[PDB]
């Protein structure tokens, strides 16, 4: 029914380095309404038991599908062995899960900032989407290791109302450096602030806008059920003595600092 | 369900012989939005140990070939949310279901605070002791590891429970007869077994343990022939039932526990691949019971049980 | 081969660190049709008793979840046979490929006898001590679980080998540190590890275990992590080096042996998957060792080895 | 190269209750010459790690193909995995392997008998192909437990110089009975056998051709390795104090009596 399914690939195609695209058909697009949500994919070997937790790129309600990008490892990942899927075949998925991002609850009027890099990128994708069909200001800070790994350009800049950015560390392609440095610039006075990638980049954010209220972060983690019964994905809440936040039901995002729910 | 399929243990009368196992359904939350809990037999939940804790640091989890290590550290709310909070929304929503409690500690005052109050809840009908936990009286032994020290123990608990009481045995021993015997002479009502083993992982590029806490316990089917071995070795002389456990993934795995001797089998790391396995399995064993000409469970477990020498 | 993959380890001058496991590849001769054995680093060929025995009666194997059961009883034909005729026609066709000679027995007086002959094989490099085997004399207790037990074993075969004594630990027990530090303290020149865990399987229709001898040794993937973990804690406080094995199919497990403080990688089971497991590993290896920084096995062991505390 | 391939399956169809027949295309077909060798095909679930046994029914060598008939379990064994293979798709596979039957060893004069029963009947096959090359009587006494497991009827029947009798324990067909009833009935006085059939059945024949010479028996046997090395797959020689023989390189086919190679 709705929480588990046999879905179709539609097309998979490597859009990057070692970086592929995957679109797949289902019933389950039905329940996706928020940014930030992810899918549990089951591998397609027995001796993999655990299921990849992968954050939705984006979706076609008409068409019924949703897209996923993904980075995969060597041959003995699981990844490695999703990319091998042909049209037809059937990925057992789990979702949509968790928390996602907060769309429905913001003006027209407003200076949004969106910031991410790597694979925490694709679940921005939608994010835009969303926030499109509304209003205001958008600035996308987009940052790559190298324009090898760079994905997502076309769409992002293919939106009305988005400003965008590209940082490259080494494999130089728009500004160079970290989005750190773009962060440096922009003159506007955000109200809010969007964010998915590196641990590291997180905290840069975080640290920057340390008391801005709208500051939502995804986080990632190593997860088992991704339901939260197993508590494998755990996260400190306001400080070490707090209570205990799970990443995959309690977030994969959390509202401001080094983390708060 | 049906009565092919039912199962008299000490203070468990259960519907079907499918019981989640502790640390792999939280308390039942979460897989209630999956399905009715009402279509297992019973449900160990997580340990609860006097004090609530926080746990170990992350990575808490990694892959292995057919299996998975946790060091997650037996996180819990303490045994006050959970005899307040935990336990009474498990009797407000499913009354009926009668759950067993894992209980973990440190030391012998911690298993014994835990126990007296545990059976105060009305839907606890038995306690199921996790003795694989560090003894930091004794330099942080495993009280599963020393036949004596695991007799002190159960004596201990015994004499301060409300309801039935199943020791959780460790496969991490040399030999697991002389722990069971010792244990079986002490009180308990019946056995439970394996706990994890013990693994490891290492990170290629960092070079370091996966796991923040290095090793963790390793579970899943890569174990199961473990898991039969020891039960089978257990049962041939130990008069008190086994709940098994370990690796299970299908009914043909439940129906194999029956044959290396265990009463009643508990599912545990097979959740996280498929939340719905429990079902399955239960919807499942009569058509591979029919295959195998089983009349019953019940009948299974005295077939089994004479069949010995 | 190239220098970035060698490793001397006492007696033991490999071209590169991959040694087909004990008993996974008879005595070369099978496997020698499918490619050149010169590939290889050395070899572990099969126990060798003072007298031949036939082993243990059929079925002698069964599969599990990544990986395997096996009850072979350690068949070969004899010490005699195996000086006459089988390590000569590796001297004969390999005459520089190390051969490591595999020891077993159910007396102290039987591992003596053979260590003491074997050793004036010009081909065998080094004796490996497999002590998984029951002892006799002592009730049918394993010489590897008891330390003083294995201690007084490995000092006797020391005074009569004229090769070095690699001892096999086995995972079957409570605590191996203990067993570890007494055979380094008997004499013994290097460790291997881990010999199989212990299993059973039943088959459903007749209700009985599939193996004849009812239980028999875990091998395969399923395994790695109790091996890497026990190597680990073995690496820790000795100071011989130790041939890890246990559950490795590719490049990437041997990697990941070296990183627990292996020296050197015996590959079992994955042989019989793929008997081309063995050269496929060492053509990968350096392309593996390029993606992950390091320049050679050899500097890895002491970076490994010094990232300590 | 001549040892193990990824072979591509033509076809599978399922020709009786749970036996399938899977056609294969590839070089390895090209060492094939004795009826009685088998392949060691592996498992696409990277949980099984041990390749299952099958003894070649027959090939086609200008096609080159060879096709295997086999009888599958329930849906956690690796025979069912198999039956799954579409055509194109690719099983890797291990073979020719075994010590065959001996046919190029015999006259165009001769009453050959061959017998035997469910899964033991396809490597039988290829056998009666390989006579019919050369010349005499052949009275194939086939055996099944019920119709719904009668497998390869009209290809032994399609055969010339070839009598064949069939017998179903209780699915009675043709016959009723076990093969022993029609050992019974056979008046020629044959001077070789060919047997592959259940344990039970070998003992019968064994037993009743006592002395012949060519006796020639196909065992089965738990395997491992398949070559040779690990001796899993062990047999008595002449009597207990004897040699050991090993079924998946001494045999699978073994001369005379309980076992003599
Ligand atoms: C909520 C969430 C959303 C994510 N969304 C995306 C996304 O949209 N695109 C993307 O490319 N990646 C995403 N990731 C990271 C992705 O899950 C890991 O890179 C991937 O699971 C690693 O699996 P593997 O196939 O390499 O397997 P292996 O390396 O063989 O490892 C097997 C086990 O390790 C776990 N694991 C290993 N590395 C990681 C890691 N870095 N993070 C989490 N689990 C790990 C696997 O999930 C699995 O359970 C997300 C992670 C989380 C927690
Ligand atoms: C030389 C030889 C030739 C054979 N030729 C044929 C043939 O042409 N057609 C055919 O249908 N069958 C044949 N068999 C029997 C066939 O190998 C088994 O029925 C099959 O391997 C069982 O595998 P499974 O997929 O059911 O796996 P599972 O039941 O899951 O078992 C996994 C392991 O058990 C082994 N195993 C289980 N039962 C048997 C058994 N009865 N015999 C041998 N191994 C077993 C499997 O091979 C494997 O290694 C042959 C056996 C041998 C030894
Ligand atoms: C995530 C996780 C947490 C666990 N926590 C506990 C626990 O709280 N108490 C306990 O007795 N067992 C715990 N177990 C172990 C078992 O419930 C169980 O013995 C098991 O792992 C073996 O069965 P399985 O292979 O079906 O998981 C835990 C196992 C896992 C996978
Ligand atoms: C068929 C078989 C036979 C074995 N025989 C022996 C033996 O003769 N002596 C010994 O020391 N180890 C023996 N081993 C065990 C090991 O060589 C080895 O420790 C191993 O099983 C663990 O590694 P693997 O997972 O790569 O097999 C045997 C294992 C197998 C699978
Ligand atoms: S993955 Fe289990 S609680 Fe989050
Ligand atoms: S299957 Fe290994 S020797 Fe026959």
């Amino acid at each position: 029914s709705q929480l588990q399914e046999m879905m179709t690939v539609v097309s998979q195609r490597e859009v990057a380095y070692n970086i592929f695209e995957m679109v797949l058909k289902g019933t389950l697009v039905d329940e996706m309404d928020l940014p930030g949500q992810f899918l549990h994919l089951a591998v397609p070997n027995g001796a993999m038991l655990l299921r990849r937790p992968i954050s939705i790129s984006s979706w076609d309600k008409r068409a019924k599908t949703c897209t996923i990008l993904y980075r995969i490892g060597d041959e003995t990942t699981g990844t490695y062995k999703l990319s091998k899927l042909e049209s037809g075949a059937k990925v057992d998925v789990m979702g949509p899960l968790g928390n996602g991002f907060p769309v429905a609850e913001v003006t027209s009027t407003d200076k949004i900032l969106i910031i991410g890099g790597g694979i925490g990128v694709p679940p921005l994708y939608e994010l835009a989407k969303q926030l499109e069909k509304t209003g205001c200001q958008m600035t996308i800070l987009l940052g790559f290791a190298s324009e090898n790994v760079k994905i997502l350009e076309n769409e992002f800049s293919n939106l009305k109302n988005v400003t965008l950015k590209i940082a490259t560390d080494d494999g130089s392609y728009g500004t160079k450096g970290h989005v750190g440095m773009l962060m440096n610039e922009i003159d506007f006075e955000v109200d809010a602030l969007y964010t998915c990638g590196a641990p590291a980049m997180l905290k840069a954010v975080a640290k920057k806008y340390d008391q801005l209220e709208r500051l939502y972060i995804s986080m990632e983690s190593r997860m088992a059920c991704g339901i939260g019964a197993c508590y494998a994905c755990v996260e400190h809440d306001k400080e070490d003595e707090s209570h205990a936040l799970k990443v995959c039901e309690d977030g994969p995002v959390f509202l401001g600092k080094q983390l708060s729910l | 369900e049906n009565n092919r399929l039912s199962v008299k243990l000490p203070g468990l009368d259960l519907k079907n012989p499918i019981i989640p196992a502790s640390g792999c359904f939280g308390f039942g939350e979460e897989y209630a939005k999956y399905y009715d809990l009402n279509k297992l037999g019973s449900i160990m939940v997580k340990a609860t140990t006097l004090h609530p804790r926080f746990g170990n640091p992350t990575p808490r989890v990694a892959e292995t070939a057919s299996g998975m290590l946790n060091a997650i550290g037996l996180q819990n709310p303490g045994l006050e949310v959970i005899m307040t909070e935990k336990l009474p929304w498990l009797n407000e929503n499913f009354p009926e279901l009668p759950i067993i409690a894992n209980v973990a500690g440190s030391e012998e005052a911690d298993y014994v605070a835990v126990c007296a109050k545990i059976g105060d809840a009305a839907n606890v009908k038995a306690i199921e002791l996790n003795i694989s936990c560090p003894n930091v009286k004794h330099g942080g032994q495993a009280f599963g590891t020393d036949p004596e020290v695991a007799a002190a123990l159960v004596k201990a608990c015994k004499a301060v429970s409300k309801v039935p009481l199943y020791v959780k045995l460790s496969p991490n021993v040399t030999d697991i007869v002389p722990i069971a015997k010792a244990v079986e002479a002490a009180g308990a009502d019946g056995l439970t077994m394996i706990n994890t083993l013990m693994g490891v992982r290492f990170d290629l590029k960092t070079r370091q343990p996966i796991l923040a806490n290095i090793t963790g316990g390793l579970s899943g089917p890569a174990i199961k022939p473990v898991a039969l071995k020891l039960i089978h070795q257990v049962a041939q002389d130990v008069d008190i039932p086994i709940i098994g456990m370990g690796g299970v993934a299908n009914a043909q795995d439940v129906l194999e526990m029956y044959m290396a001797g265990a009463s009643a089998v508990a599912v545990g790391t097979a959740n996280f691949a498929d939340p719905f396995v429990c079902p399955k399995i239960i919807d499942k064993l009569p058509e591979l019971m029919d295959q195998y000409r089983i009349e019953s469970l019940e009948s299974l477990i005295q077939e089994v049980k004479e069949g010995k020498k």
